[PDB]
């Protein structure tokens, strides 16, 4: 199986997944423990895993691997990984990885990877041939990102009027300075609307922060 | 001619092999599921029973 079909089902899914498995009663669980309860499920009947997951380290050595569903924070689903990997494959924190997995084994608790597969959305050959980031060189911006969306309904007006307003470009250093309640959280869904709708070849990234 | 004296090295190699077979048989359950690209020849081999 692959962990990422078990990530975009929502609860009723998992529930009804776990009763075709067989399992107690697991409405009492979180969903990460429902989705490791199913995996290992899963694998008692001798199958590997598929998993991915974004890569954090502390200063303990070893890595995890964390998923969305969490926000990326530890949890039964996420997937460790010895620092030998890390030295081989040349990883680091942020890069995400997919690959084949295990469910943990004798005396583990946590998900081990077998195998890396997809480095970032990549070989592991240009994933080691990796620039560093502060070692580039910054520049500005000519590739304009039209905020247009050519439709004109109602609301569209929040973003063409940024189009004579504030240009937005590619790797631009923007900040809204606003008082609470005046219509950001509105604002910010026109722009993810607009730009993905105009550019969906950039991958797409929101925070949400307290 | 029929009375053999061993030395402290002899002893102590008999201990080191003593160690060793316990040593080896750790290495060889855990050799049951290591596979290629898996693993350094470091963490299979613990220190504390030699
Ligand atoms: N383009 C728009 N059309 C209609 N109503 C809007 C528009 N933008 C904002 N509003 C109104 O302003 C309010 C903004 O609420 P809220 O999201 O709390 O603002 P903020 O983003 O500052 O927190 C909404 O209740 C909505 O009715
Ligand atoms: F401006 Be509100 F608090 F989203
Ligand atoms: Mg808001």
């Amino acid at each position: 199986m692959n962990l990422t079909e078990l990530k975009n089902t929502p609860v009723s899914e998992l529930i009804t997944l776990g009763e075709n498995m067989g399992l107690e009663n697991l409405a009492r669980m979180r969903k990460q423990d429902i989705i490791f309860a199913i995996l290992k499920q899963h694998a008692k009947s001798g199958e590997d895993i598929f998993g991915d997951g974004v890569l954090e380290i502390l200063q303990d050595g070893f890595g995890f691997l964390r998923s969305a569903d969490s926000s990326y924070l530890a949890g039964p689903d996420d997937i460790y990984v010895s620092p030998s990997q890390i030295r081989r494959f040349n990883l680091r924190t942020g890069d995400t990885i997919s690959g084949k997995i295990r469910p943990p084994k004798e005396g583990e608790r946590y998900f081990a990877l077998l195998k890396v597969n997809e480095v970032n959305f990549d070989k592991p050959e240009n994933a080691r041939n990796k620039i560093l980031f502060e070692n580039l060189t910054p520049l500005h911006a000519n590739s304009r990102l039209r905020m247009e969306r050519g439709n004109g309904s109602t609301e569209d007006l929040t973003a063409r009027v940024l189009d004579l307003a504030s240009p937005i470009g590619r790797g631009q250093r923007g900040l809204i300075v606003a008082p609470p309640k005046a219509g950001k959280t509105m604002l910010l869904q026109n722009i993810a609307q607009s730009i993905a709708y105009n550019h969906p070849d950039c991958v797409l990234m929101v925070l949400l922060i307290d | 001619g029929n009375r053999r004296i061993r030395s402290v090295g002899e002893m102590a190699e008999n201990q080191f092999r003593v160690g060793l077979v316990r040593v080896e048989r750790a290495v060889k359950e855990r050799l049951s599921l290591g596979d290629l690209d898996t693993l350094m020849p470091q963490d299979m081999i613990n220190a504390k029973p030699i």
